[PDB]
Order: C-alpha cells, then sequence, then structure tokens
C-alpha cells in the first residue's frame, strides 16, 4: 500500500515532444528506462531488505 | 481607498468581475473574501528501512 519513492524523471527519461495519439517512445521502439531517482541521474531507486 | 481591498493579489474589479484564474471558488469573487489557499498535509503511512 506504501510508496517506494517518487521520481520526477530527469533529462534522461524526459520526452521532447508528444503529438496527440502518439507515444514516447514512438510506435516502433521499445519502452525507455527510468533508472534513477534524483535530479542528476546518478543514484538508482532503492528498497528495504524485507522489501 | 485600496487597489486590493481583500489584501490578496487580486484587485476589487478582478474579484468582482470574475476575471482571474477561474479555478478560484466563486465566493472569493467578493472583495472581502480572501482568495487564499489553505494547504495542510496528511500522513498515510511510514516506512522504516533499517540500514
Ligand atoms: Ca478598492
Amino acid at each position: 500500500g506504501d510508496t517506494l519513492s517518487t521520481i520526477k524523471a530527469q533529462e534522461n527519461q524526459i520526452g521532447n515532444n508528444l503529438s496527440p495519439g502518439d507515444t514516447y517512445p514512438k510506435k516502433g521502439l521499445s519502452p525507455l528506462a527510468l533508472n534513477t531517482m534524483d535530479q542528476f541521474s546518478s543514484r538508482l531507486i532503492p528498497i528495504n531488505y524485507d522489501q | 481607498l485600496e487597489s486590493n481591498t481583500a489584501g490578496d493579489p487580486y484587485t476589487d474589479y478582478e474579484k468582482a468581475s470574475g476575471s482571474f484564474d477561474k479555478a478560484i471558488k466563486t465566493e472569493a469573487r467578493d472583495p472581502l473574501v480572501a482568495a487564499y489557499p489553505i494547504v495542510g498535509v496528511g500522513m498515510e503511512k511510514l516506512i522504516i528501512s533499517t540500514n
């Protein structure tokens, strides 16, 4: 029920433009990667031991 | 004798006319009702991650 963390994605997972009905990444590619949590894209998202 | 009677950033005309950010509740269109957000935060859970 709880929340691991909250990621306002940084410049890496950002999306330049998104036309209506389109997607990011667009229709042909595979999904992108949200790898980190802080505002510089250095530290990956952590969890507890019992988590 | 005041630009803004209520004291909030919106002047009496603005409040009276209803010509501002329309999301404001309608009673705040009275130049004596302060258009003024009151924000508190509620707790729902706490996570103890032993290091
Ligand atoms: Ca006035």
